[PDB]
């Protein structure tokens, strides 16, 4: 559940299964590489204007090649990289901005 | 500023159970005076 | 497979909340804050009865009322015909039929019976009321009395035994019998009658419908070996018959706090120079045999009220906010009635406006409910322009003068029925 | 054709979102990603399981409490009636019954078991516990011992075996036998019990119901070709009939990051030019026998602390934040007690508040769990005024000054039971 | 009772109207202003009909195309082999080919046939088309014709009368037979075919897919007691297998207000002091036998026109906008067509651009429907460098000075088929 | 009748839109552009067939590999254990297997078999692969063939006929014979295996999980009257039992648009007054017999790269943007592989950084897939700091100085597998 | 399914199967000619405030004369202008703004 406040414009949402994070912690704006930064095709997403209403409601399924994903996975991890890349989380999600609206100096 | 107002009622399983006495009570008509029917 | 749906969307109307009037028959959607998303309800058994809230089986405890005495030695009360007590009948009790507690720039504290405090949540009411009287004797006590119920009737101005027999009434006779209830009726010209009180500035006030009262028919006797004075405890229920037509403003609040903030508009004082003040006497009044607030011991020395505001009624007597003062004054017993004040120091509670020219004065009254009574009748008196020489024996008398105030006392508008 | 819709328009309520606390019982709309539209569900197997988080199951599990060893040489001890072992019963195991490990500036982790992690998840709890004592003997000792359950009662403070035998009690044999269980039962004057841990500075915290204590009736017995020592294993599982009611905020965190800011409102350090400091004596402390901190070695040169918010509850010790240092000391073990400090190099962990007149100053204690206690324990004795004389055993001794701080040190105010 | 109702909320999409392209098969919400809040329809009876609105209906009634004579006594022209009458086959009926009604500044009016005018509101159309003829006879005349439709063929450039036999046709006798009709089939690449006329600057236009023509067999035959022409009316109506695919933007508008604002941005007209005009002649133009547009007697004073945009086509005429003038004009018939124009005086409607290198110069053409072809066939002809000595027949003569202008003329820029 | 609706209004969560996702198993509200307002699809026939969009049709169909020559007369290559052609085996084929079109400053434009589009589209990928292969024989010559499946080797590092045959393998024999097909297995750890290429910036790439390999066991032989050259033609479709799972970003893109705007910021170019450039020679760099580019004809006057960001992967080569040169250089045949370049004039495409200190230099490269491949393993040799005589034999040679640049030339950093 | 952002006036949709591009590319703004520029009548249409939503959602039929429409098309097509023009694109989709609200600078 997606809760934005302060923004008019409209939000993107896109779930990519098959790029999962080996860190445990997110990427923020102008720090994030080119090929998430930007609405990538043919992933499942979710776009809602601001306008109707500032929460979104998503469901992130389940895509991994294997029988499990791990929990509790360390991020120093370079014996078992290919189980920490892929067998662990469920796919990065990227929020993102869609209108030209500025942002609020708050 | 923001205003916040808390409004509240008795649930569907609520119940008022063992019945002792009312305590003394005020008057009403007894804060604002008739003396000045319209204040 | 992706069909496309073009049913016709349809019209509707966006509110904020659900029903807040609505609190039986419906269903009520709401967010509840539990783990269980399903219809939950609190568990139960019998350690736990269930919610006792059925009004009939709550208006049928009986509540206490004013209690009085009844001396057999007194050659002059106890005598054929004579008026025990008496009182307009509604759910809600008369204020001075009911125990009190008063506390100084305060609310008052009145001690109302079950029927009396849930009458006041509702706007109309109906039915028989059941008067159960208490007889404090022993078995050589004897008496006849005659309780009426007059329809139609509010006081007592126009009320002899001989009138009260032509209407509904019971005759009742205290030889070795303690407790005996009178079911009064309900006689209306209408079908709901509309609570007594109400809400602030008598929001929605009303009369009530009838009067109930005791005579003597054979006076009390007793021995010289037994108490010549038999207590009466007045109670009061709902008859069977009896319901509660329209939730409206609770008449009453409760007694945890009995602050209250009166309205600074209304509030009056004395000219600056004209305060501190005392209670004491000056010729021009009464030859200074009756009491009134001076500034000084010089004469025409009489404390002077402020601007009094025109929105003010006449007929409004005023009670003292903040700090007062306390005073030695007396009342002898006044003609046709049992209002008497004896000799005491009293607090200054109350206090009517006396006008004199382009002057205006104020006289002193014992923080006492029947001070109240007194203070009320007093400023209707000056309200019809009677007789200077009539209103005398309603003002408290000289005694000697009082300590001063502090400072100047501030006084509120009141008004009573 | 294109007849008219009429039909009135419906009034309805908006709102943002669905249920945040709901998670059983209903159904959930929501926006799935995926390329089905239906209800969809991830693929399974018996190479897949399901879900292993039936609580019965987790909180069946044994975790293991903090061990002590028995020794059967100890003629002092081992003796009839002696105290083993005790602690109130509850599903979060007491603290310092449970096997920890500290970081100076960081949290303690604790090694709570199975029962102990769920019920800081909720917000009540109650049913039996099973406490298995697992003991590390051989065929050649024996002894016999009495475990009671004492209903109403946190502390041994008037608990002797001759009292214990008057409650709910089991009596062990250890004769071949390393394993027994203990299933208390649960005695309370409610349903069910608050639990004991809550949250941020004891946030909805309360106490435990009952006491668990095992007495020595026939003691250890070894011989000379066979170890003088049995350590015992204490190891807690729930009941059978144990359950628990109310999700609330979870009493613990995980251990994956131990860092944590305490509020900067509540930081207190020396007055400038009183730092750095070391550990000491001086004469008007006990004679110069007690350690304290000093900022230099000409005398009534003892460094003071700045000024201390009034918020501050009167029985708090204080914990080091920032930088600090080591010192030897060592305390002798107290009467009544089996609190001692052999004399050994000790990091600064704890402080507390040594008060003379308008001067405040602080006495040194060391970072380990036996120093917490005797710091807690002389925090409170200074806050009922308690014999000067009468706090000395439980204040750390003077052997030589120690190192310097590199600058100033911070403490945070901190209490315990 | 007063039961909460959990049940989970409903996603929906608001959207602030209902379908506005819907006209068929589906229900419409609205708020009806009425008293009755049903479907509610206004009444009927027989003396009001059901809606006449089938299409099938309306365009089988026949419309009346550009009638035309049919001498007997042209020597030239009445004999076998000889084409009468032709134009491309569609439903809306060629321009040229319908009665019209001409407005200086104005639009032109067409009278459109019923299969032409529902033609115009829909984007595809199909199926047979029935070409009734009727003829000024009496039982005198006779003759033969040959009626063809030849598919994918839009005009009569490669048309014979020994072609034409090679494609679906008929052969009429006109041996006392006043009335025939020709249902002409429907042969195309396609199922659907594009309309011809569409929307403003040619949106969405496209051509016809086949040409009927009418051929004369055996020669009209009269006598000398009898008219020597012969009127043939021909009229239109769709065939019982006529069909319209899909609602577009009208290609016809009402004829009560025929104003029209042209766009601004296309007006062109004569540079500052190179007006008033008058139609004469110069050598240098076919050696002044030609009309122009001069601004003075003295010679090389031809009326100069502004700046015209590049966007302008190469290819496109003007049409006179404001105010203009009256013209005495004349042009032989040229070879191989029907084009003449009779000596008289006409009104100035319509113009062509004559460049000769800096400067560009307006050649004046009558406002009539011939005119308007023979300036548009000069403007192509001036478009594909044609020689100089070859567009000299489609150019009006000089017969004598005409009036002046009040001021200066504006010209908008059009173009046709 | 006008009856209230007292029925409480339903919460309802309001969002702007409906699925995005969702493409089967679902309705989906929408206003439709027609007059026709219910479920509406267009019309259909024989004419036009169902949609053939079902994968299993798709990736079935063979697409071509890049072909190779197999020489009956090469002495060398043409023995037993020879390694005639071998590849990692995943559904997109590698980019060196394929078919190419380079376009200097654009994207090269890769010839996808069907298994290997479809297989861009989504994220996982398993079963069987049909490797096809064509042989350009007559019934004159004849060989055999191992081709073999190793599981778990990307790369023929350690590959050997000896080794190949311990794997699933099979044998072709020539004889007559022209095409056969190698249906490989699927064997992997896992059920689903990720996709080798992904999208920008390498972004959810992976690598193969197995090798095929075709080995020379009976070498080719043909007569002197028959040509002596064998083309193979390798194909590939997927088997019976291929499946994908999960849409992701389109590995791929269109080529009707090869345009590509690579980041500014990444780009890198010479210093001022180091440009323009010229392919030379110069003695400190294995004595001027390699290429690098120069500034001018004076020695160390060596093109000298502007600054480096730190950003750029160590082991990255280089790819000119904007214009270019050409120039002659050649490569001789390096050991153990079969990597040439003939002499010849080519394109500068690609660089490789060679520094000496605080100097960056460039090394020239040509644009062809070998040179791509030539370029990058030099750029790792510098990487792992191998001796300057090794990474010798992989720069190109010094032949001639090349014409210079019109300006600077600027370089963008790439890297492969 | 049109989005638009930073307009608080009505917006206007119509459809033009009649009328389709034989270009591959759209056109903004003043560009477009005034046939398309406005509203034309009897079109199918949608016409949506966006302060009730700012997301337009609407489907286009499929309006050809023939058999099928053209995948792929060329719009360098002067051989076959006739496929191109009718046989290949829905028609022009035109989404226009019905109010007198200025746009905001961004």
């Amino acid at each position: 559940r997606i809760v934005v406040e302060g923004l008019n414009s409209c939000v993107w949402v896109q779930h990519h299964p098959d790029r999962p994070s080996i860190f445990s912690r997110p990427i923020i704006g102008r720090y994030i590489a080119a090929k998430d930064a930007y609405r990538n095709h043919a992933y499942a997403a979710y776009v809602q204007n601001m306008s109707v209403n500032r929460t979104i409601e998503v469901e992130v399924p389940f895509y991994q090649p294997g029988l499990y994903g791990m929990l509790n996975a360390s991020d120093n991890n370079t014996a078992n990289s290919f189980d920490r890349l892929r067998f662990t989380g469920l796919g990065d999600l990227l929020i993102g901005i869609e209108g030209e609206q500025p942002i609020p100096k708050e | 500023g923001i205003e916040i107002s808390v409004y509240y009622s008795i649930a569907d399983d609520f119940s008022f159970n063992i019945f002792c006495g009312f305590p003394p009570m005020v008057y009403c008509d007894e804060t604002y005076s008739a003396a000045t029917p319209d204040l | 497979d992706n069909p496309p749906d073009p049913t016709p969307a349809k019209f509707f109307v966006p509110i904020p909340s659900h029903s807040w009037a609505h609190g039986t028959n419906t269903s009520e959607p709401t967010n509840t804050l539990r783990l269980d998303g399903g219809v939950v309800g609190v568990g139960r058994s019998d350690d736990i009865g269930t919610s006792d809230t059925a009004i009939s089986g709550i208006i049928g405890v009986y509540g206490l009322l004013k209690p009085f005495d009844w001396n057999a030695n007194d050659t002059g009360r106890n005598v054929g015909g004579h008026l025990l007590w008496s009182m307009p009948v509604h759910p809600q009790v008369d204020k001075d039929q009911v125990i009190q507690v008063m506390t100084q720039s305060k609310l008052t504290q009145y001690y109302l019976p079950p029927i009396s405090v849930v009458s006041s949540l509702y706007a109309y009411t109906r039915g028989s009321i059941k008067y159960k009287f208490l007889f404090g004797n022993n078995p050589r006590h004897n008496a006849r009395l005659l309780v009426a119920y007059i329809p139609g009737i509010s006081s007592d101005n126009r009320l002899t035994l001989e009138r009260a027999r032509n209407s509904a009434h019971v005759v009742f006779s205290l030889n070795e019998v303690s407790e005996f209830v009178f079911t009064v009726p309900y006689i209306t010209d209408t079908m709901w009658w509309p609570r007594k009180y109400g809400g602030p500035q008598a929001a929605g006030e009303f009369v009530a419908p009838s009067y109930i009262c005791m005579f003597i028919l054979n006076p009390l006797v007793a021995m010289e070996s037994v108490p010549s004075i038999v207590t009466i405890v007045p109670m009061i229920a709902a008859g069977d018959d009896f319901e509660v037509a329209v939730p409206a403003q609770p008449a009453v609040g409760l007694s945890r706090n009995i602050d209250v903030i009166y309205p600074k508009d209304s509030i009056i004082s004395f000219k600056s120079g004209y305060f501190p003040v005392y209670v004491g006497s000056w010729h021009s009044f009464f030859d200074s045999t009756k009491a009134i607030l001076r500034y000084g011991a010089v004469s025409d020395h009489i404390a002077q009220l402020g601007n009094i505001p025109a929105n003010v009624n006449r007929k409004a007597f005023w009670i003292v906010v903040g700090d007062t003062i306390k005073f030695k004054t007396k009342l002898d017993k006044i003609n046709g009635t049992e209002w008497f004040i004896p000799e005491g120091e009293y607090t200054l509670g109350y206090g009517v406006v006396w006008r004199d020219g382009a002057y205006a004065y104020m006289v002193p009254y014992p923080l006492t409910p029947l001070g109240e009574k007194i203070a009320q009748y007093t400023a209707s008196l000056l309200a019809s322009n009677t007789a200077i020489s009539q209103i005398r024996p309603y003002i408290p008398d000289y005694i000697v003068d009082s300590a001063a105030s502090k400072d100047n006392i501030l006084w509120s508008p009141i008004e009573d029925r």
